[PDB]
């Protein structure tokens, strides 16, 4: 057993963060007081769900995570919501005013007075660790401190725990739920200075999850509560092989080995069904074919773009529910002779399948019904790229007038760290042109 | 925590600064003793970002009434709300300042500036983490424009890393009280310039226009133009106020409202605007919120582009119809954006309507078309100067013609930059 | 068409099918930090000193 | 009010679709740059696909097939043919033809070439590459090797296709010429023929025994203009419609266009764009598409058509403009974004 430690930054890292958590305890039969009646080895053990949550000797079940955020308002929430008795108060960090969705305040004045707290805090967690794996890090692009502090702490991870896996989840900006303008500048800065230090990235775009939720949930203003129960979900689907007994992606490195074969190129793509609305009273439950071809319909991934128009470097599948392998092949098989599926020439075209035979839990009174089987794919596709030519367009059109620009110079940042990331971006635009497109 | 300390200078801004704390008191349902008889907890949720907690459930305004005459805060203390106020926070002086800004800036107001400052610090010092300043004022008398804008750098040589805004109401010659108004402002703008965050430009002549054309009021007082100054200022500060999509301090919000420094002044906006009991649909409220008759700066925004726009929506409304109304704004006004600033129209909604309506809208735009607001006053400006009428009252304070002729030369500056903005692509 | 590598457990199983075959220094950290601290601090001083003419 | 945006102002066709919009009073049009619109007109190359259905709010249609290329690029076309099960490497209605560098296939061309020369065969074929332009790169002969020496005498990715050696001639003149037809392709996928043509025929006589005289064997409207003596003889700028072409038919050889050529023609179209649905349809994407496509047809002696090449980028007659334009307002932009006896065949599937 190696065990991960989560690590939840800014607003939107905190808030899905509480909702991944929750549904993990709904997963794992864990109660809000920490108590697990299934867990038979009272204040200890090594099963599988000991990678997430460590044991006290009264049985209480506490997640390796901690809670970081540069203003007190959204932990606040989690220090009085229904499973404040989880966590330690040391596990939730809270400053005092925030980076204002600035990149550089959260990077260089705020970041510079509180890294080295947060670092404690984590090393008390990793010193309860036998064989610590690494860190999963959660954060939107837009805010000042998810993007600028978050890109700080993993520098100082990668010098404090050199060997150590890191995971991302990033929150995508979209105009749908933000009131920010100064996002594509944030986003560009934190990538540039985050590329080095992250092993594999998920990204999840609001717009998609936004849509996801109107069209599939009938929610006319979904809000943050609808979207990180939806991102929960996907995000469960990414950590159960982490947390239950199997042999796909039972660690943080396999992500790596089974997802990313060049280091810079490391964002897959996310793709999720079924999600169905519980206020749905008819609903004709799908079979194993249906959701997986469900999983090459642009409608139902994370990020919106066209993976036709792309090639593959890596594609996983991750079921939960009633699926057994034969029904996988016989779906895969006549996707084949219906889908554009085109993989680099360097690599095979094949899918490595997990089925995991629990079923997707679901909170209780929320807005997904529950389903006999569901299916996340992990595709490391070159059309992800569409997301990068996106963000830096908006960020060539403001920078090219310097506009907002004074406020990042204000807080200590230099105008050719602007240009340094924006060329970054470029030869990241270049290396997926250069896999997936001919001549 | 974020907590906001008000500033209320001169005649004009305590007069405005007052009713403002007439109209948020009762929408947070504080009685003119401070003592809270609402029916809501959300009145309360955000109370301490405008008020403090005295022991006895009394809420105190964190305000501070500065003038150099006491004539005006007589009138406050005796006012509706008058006792809600700190007695301690009352700062005033005996000369008045004669609406010259050498005055209020360079001689008596500097006599006084000092013991304001010290409520001032009283207060921050208080605050559990401030979140900025706010300052009512004028700009063509004396106090409010010449001393508030001596405070306004006062305090940010204390406090460097503070937010600061102002609602300053901008003269006109149709709505004046002495000639020398053009003189007062030019001098206050460059001040302004380079030491407000946010400044929401608020021209009489607006205000009396919109009195006398959409609300039928033949011949308007300064209390009729005062109501619709209040009423646009609890709409600007609805989302600090009570619980919402936004959650953001000034800092954020100036962040993402203020591409360039210097281009900080914004024009605002409010609906309905009725001479009455008819319910108004998000199209009406939407259409008549980007209405330039709806809007106080007296400048036609088709004449302009916006850099940024912000609209905050209040009342149990559609927020689908309410997003699918500003999309059809914005497509019927697509040339009026400039382009290289993706998705700057931002919208908030707040379910607690304002008093008597059950929905309302509130307009803040940065605009380039300001310019001519500023081409106005530099006009009327120099229209004397060129002669340099009325400069003794200035020159008989200790200031000297070259400070006039380098507050001329700022505000030409300041519109030729907002000139070059409107013509880049 | 090919199934390999399938493992099996009470939990679930998993399998693959082929369809065809083919760091900055602690130091450095604390400079940047520091230079840009400065650049706010000579900023500060700049309109300190602007305030004092 | 809906919104479009201009990207290729070289395009005949869509300035004309431009003019018809703005001509409703309910069009207006953006700086190219503005993202806001509802309609992009876009570029021809490089079209920025990635940008389309990022607007909230907004309904994006675009005028272009994303990955439409593959039919409408010579070398793409041919791996198109030969690489998919529904055209297959023995579809009839497209001639042999092979990719050459300067993969390749210049061994598999030599083999059917020389079993051509073994049975005495006609062995003609032509030369030509897309990134040759109007007329330039194009070397017909009945000799190997003077096809592969200029084919790496260019840089460029070149097909050698098998020369049509008893095409269909037009009396009086024995002169050749080809089909043009234009296919609509609306956001639904109906693929909509347009029921005007046109023949753009060579005003020289067809002559077997010299194919470097390519006045008689090129029916470009360009060759035919610039070095034809006989240009606009017997039709208006060597242009014949098919009103004239289907009498002809019926005078000379007693038959008519739909049954002798229309039947084959609609056949490879809906072949052709069926084959590539899978591939490009944007049914559900986050943005629409539609496209206007030029198919170019051979005639034999037999009265069999052979596709030649499809273009994605067509220009229209001079006569056509006005019909052709107000038909793409019709049925593939007031589609999408409605206002306030049709002229297209619709190919069913
Ligand atoms: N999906 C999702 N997105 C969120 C959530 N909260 C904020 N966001 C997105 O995150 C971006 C804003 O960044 P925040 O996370 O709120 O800012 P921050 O990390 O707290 O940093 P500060 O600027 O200091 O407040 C916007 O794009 C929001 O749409 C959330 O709970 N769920
Ligand atoms: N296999 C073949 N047999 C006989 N003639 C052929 C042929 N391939 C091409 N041609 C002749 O060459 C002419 C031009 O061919 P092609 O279409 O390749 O050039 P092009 O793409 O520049 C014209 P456009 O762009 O208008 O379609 C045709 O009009 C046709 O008559
Ligand atoms: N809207 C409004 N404007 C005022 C009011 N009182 C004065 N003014 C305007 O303010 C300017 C005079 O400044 P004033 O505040 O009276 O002088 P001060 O006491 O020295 O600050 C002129 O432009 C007046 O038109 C008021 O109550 N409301
Ligand atoms: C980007 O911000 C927004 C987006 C959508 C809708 C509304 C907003 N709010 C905006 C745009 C602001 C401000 O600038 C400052 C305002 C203010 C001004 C003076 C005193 C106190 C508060 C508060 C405020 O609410
Ligand atoms: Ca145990
Ligand atoms: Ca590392
Ligand atoms: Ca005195
Ligand atoms: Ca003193
Ligand atoms: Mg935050
Ligand atoms: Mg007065
Ligand atoms: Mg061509």
């Amino acid at each position: 057993m190696r065990e991960c430690i989560s690590i939840h930054v800014g607003q939107a890292g905190v808030q899905i963060g509480n909702a991944c958590w929750e549904l993990y305890c709904l997963e794992h039969g864990i109660q809000p007081d920490g108590q697990m009646p299934s867990d038979k080895t009272i204040g200890g053990g090594d099963d599988s769900f000991n990678t997430f949550f460590s044991e006290t000797g009264a049985g209480k079940h506490v997640p390796r995570a901690v809670f970081v955020d540069l203003e007190p308002t959204v932990i606040d929430e989690v220090r009085t919501g229904t499973y404040r008795q989880l966590f330690h108060p040391e596990q939730l960090i809270t400053g005092k005013e925030d980076a204002a969705n600035n990149y550089a305040r959260g990077h260089y004045t705020i970041g510079k007075e509180i890294i080295d707290l947060v670092l404690d805090r984590i090393r008390k967690l990793a010193d309860q660790c036998t064989g610590l794996q690494g860190f999963l890090v959660f954060h939107s692009f837009g805010g000042g401190t998810g993007s600028g502090f978050t890109s700080l702490l993993m520098e100082r991870l990668s010098v404090d725990y050199g060997k150590k896996s890191k995971l991302e989840f990033s929150i995508y900006p979209a105009p749908q739920v933000s009131t920010a303008v100064v996002e594509p500048y944030n986003s560009i800065l934190t990538t540039h200075t985050t590329l080095e230090h992250s092993d594999c990235a998920f990204m999840v775009d609001n717009e998609a999850i936004y849509d996801i939720c109107r069209r599939n949930l009938d929610i006319e203003r979904p809000t943050y509560t609808n979207l990180n129960r939806l991102i929960s979900q996907i995000v469960s689907s990414i950590t159960a092989s982490l947390r239950f007994d199997g042999a796909l992606n039972v660690d943080l490195t396999e992500f790596q080995t089974n997802l990313v074969p060049y280091p810079r190129i490391h964002f897959p793509l996310a793709t999720y069904a079924p999600v169905i609305s519980a206020e749905k009273a008819y609903h004709e439950q799908l079979s194993v074919a249906e959701i997986t071809n469900a999983c090459f319909e642009p409608a139902n991934q994370m990020v919106k773009c066209d993976p036709r128009h792309g090639k593959y470097m890596a594609c996983c599948l991750l079921y939960r529910g009633d699926v057994v392998p034969k029904d996988v092949n016989a779906a895969i098989a006549t996707i084949k002779t219906k889908r554009s599926i085109q993989f680099v020439d360097w690599c095979p075209t094949g899918f490595k399948v997990g089925i995991n035979y629990q079923p997707p839990t679901v909170v209780p009174g929320g807005d997904l019904a529950k389903v006999q089987r569901a299916v996340c794919m992990l595709s490391n596709t070159t059309a992800i790229a569409e997301a990068w030519a996106r963000l830096d367009h908006k960020f060539d059109l403001m920078y090219a007038k310097r506009a907002f620009v004074h406020w990042y110079v204000g807080e200590g940042m230099e105008e050719g760290e602007f240009s340094e990331a924006r060329e970054d971006m470029a030869a990241l635009e270049k290396d997926y042109e250069e896999v997936g497109v001919d001549s | 925590m974020r907590e906001i300390v008000h500033i209320q200078a001169g005649q004009c801004g305590n007069q405005i600064g007052a009713k403002f704390w007439e109209v948020i008191s009762d929408e947070h349902g504080i009685d003119p003793t401070g003592s809270y008889h609402g029916d809501s907890d959300l009145q309360l949720e955000r109370i301490n970002v405008y008020y403090n907690e005295a022991t006895g459930n009394k809420y105190v305004p964190r305000a501070i009434l500065v003038d150099l005459e006491p004539g005006t805060m007589d009138s406050v203390r005796s006012g509706p709300f008058g006792q809600i106020f700190r007695p301690d926070n009352f700062v005033f002086g005996q000369s008045g300042a004669g609406n010259n800004w050498a005055k209020g800036h360079y001689t008596e107001g500097a006599e006084l500036v000092d013991s304001v400052l010290d409520v001032v610090r009283k207060e921050s010092e208080s605050c559990d983490c401030l979140q900025g300043f706010q300052l009512t004022h004028s700009l063509g008398g004396g106090t409010g424009s010449g001393m508030g804008t001596l405070l306004i750098s006062k305090i940010r040589e204390e406090y460097p890393d503070r937010i600061m805004n102002t609602f300053s109401v901008m003269p006109s010659p149709k709505v004046s009280d002495t000639v020398v108004e053009p003189y007062n402002a030019t001098l206050s703008v460059h001040q302004l310039v380079e030491n407000t965050d946010e400044t929401y430009c608020i021209d009489n002549e607006a205000l009396y226009d919109i009195c006398f054309r959409t609300l039928k009021l033949t011949t308007p007082t300064y209390g009729d133009l005062n109501h619709l100054v209040s009423a646009t200022m609890s709409g600007v500060t609805t989302c600090l106020r009570f619980p919402g999509q936004l959650n953001a301090d000034l800092r954020k919000l100036a962040v993402n409202m203020v591409p360039f420094p210097r281009l900080h002044f914004f024009m605002p906006g409010f609906a309905p605007l009725t001479s009455q009991y008819r319910a108004l649909t998000v199209p009406e409220l939407t259409q008549q919120m980007f209405d330039s008759k709806n809007m106080m700066a007296a400048c036609d925004p088709r004449h302009g582009r916006y850099l940024t726009v912000a609209a905050i929506f209040r009342g149990r409304m559609s927020m689908k119809e309410v997003d699918e109304q500003m999309l059809n704004v914005q497509n019927k006004n697509s040339s009026y954006f400039v382009e290289w600033i993706p998705n700057n129209v931002k919208t908030a909604v707040c379910d607690i309507p304002p008093r008597g309506l059950k929905m309302s809208a509130t307009f803040i735009g940065n605009s380039t078309a300001i310019q001519e607001l500023f081409k106005r006053i530099s006009e009327q400006f120099t229209a004397m100067f060129r002669r340099k009428a009325f400069l003794h009252w200035y020159t008989g304070e200790g200031m000297d013609e070259m400070e006039f002729t380098e507050a001329e030369s700022n505000m030409n500056d300041l519109v030729s930059e907002y000139q070059q903005y409107q013509d880049a692509t | 068409m090919e199934v390999i590598e399938l493992n099996k457990c009470t939990s679930g199983q998993s399998f693959e099918v082929i369809l065809k075959p083919p760091d900055p220094s602690l130091e450095e950290i604390q400079k940047k930090l520091e230079a840009a601290e400065e650049r706010r601090k000579y900023q500060e001083a700049e309109l300190l000193k602007h305030l004092a003419e | 009010m809906y919104t479009f945006v201009v990207r290729d102002e070289n395009s005949s066709v869509y300035a004309e679709v431009s003019r018809l919009l703005l001509a409703t009073g309910q069009w207006k049009r953006l700086r190219k740059d503005n993202p806001r619109f509802n309609l992009m007109l876009g570029e021809r190359n490089r079209l920025p696909f990635g940008r389309l259905g990022h607007e909230p709010g907004l309904v994006q249609l675009v005028n272009y097939y994303r990955g439409a290329d593959k039919l409408c690029r010579k070398a793409s076309l041919v791996k198109l043919i030969k690489t998919s099960p529904e055209l297959s490497e023995s579809c009839t209605w497209f001639p042999e033809s092979y990719v050459i560098y300067p993969t390749d296939e210049r061994e598999v061309f030599l083999a059917a070439y020389n079993r051509r020369r073994e049975g005495r065969e006609g062995n003609v074929w032509i030369a030509k590459s897309s990134a040759g332009a109007k007329g330039e790169g194009i070397l017909i002969s009945s000799e190997a090797s003077e096809l592969l020496d200029f084919i790496d005498e260019q840089g460029q990715v070149h097909v050698i296709q098998k020369y049509l050696e008893k095409p269909l001639l037009l009396e009086p003149g024995h002169r050749k010429f080809d089909i043009r037809s234009w296919v609509l392709v609306d956001h639904l996928y109906n693929i909509y023929l347009y029921r005007e043509g046109v023949l753009r025929t060579s005003s020289e006589p067809y002559n077997s025994a010299n194919f470097q005289d390519k006045t008689c064997h090129l029916t470009n409207h360009c060759i035919q203009k610039e070095y034809s003596k006989n240009y606009g003889r017997y039709e208006e700028g060597n242009e014949m419609f098919f009103e004239e072409f289907n009498q002809y038919l019926m005078d000379a050889l007693n038959t008519t266009l739909e049954n002798s050529i229309l039947l084959q023609i609609k056949h490879i179209i809906r072949s052709c764009l069926m084959c590539i649905e899978p591939a490009i349809s944007t049914k559900h994407l986050h943005y629409q598409s539609f496209q206007l496509f030029g198919f170019d047809f051979m005639v034999d002696e037999e009265l069999k058509v052979w596709l030649i090449e499809v273009n994605g980028a067509p220009a229209c007659a001079q006569k056509l403009y006005a019909e052709l334009c107000q038909g793409i307002v019709d049925v593939a932009i007031s589609s999408v974004f409605p206002l306030a006896t049709s002229i297209f065949i619709k190919l069913h599937h």
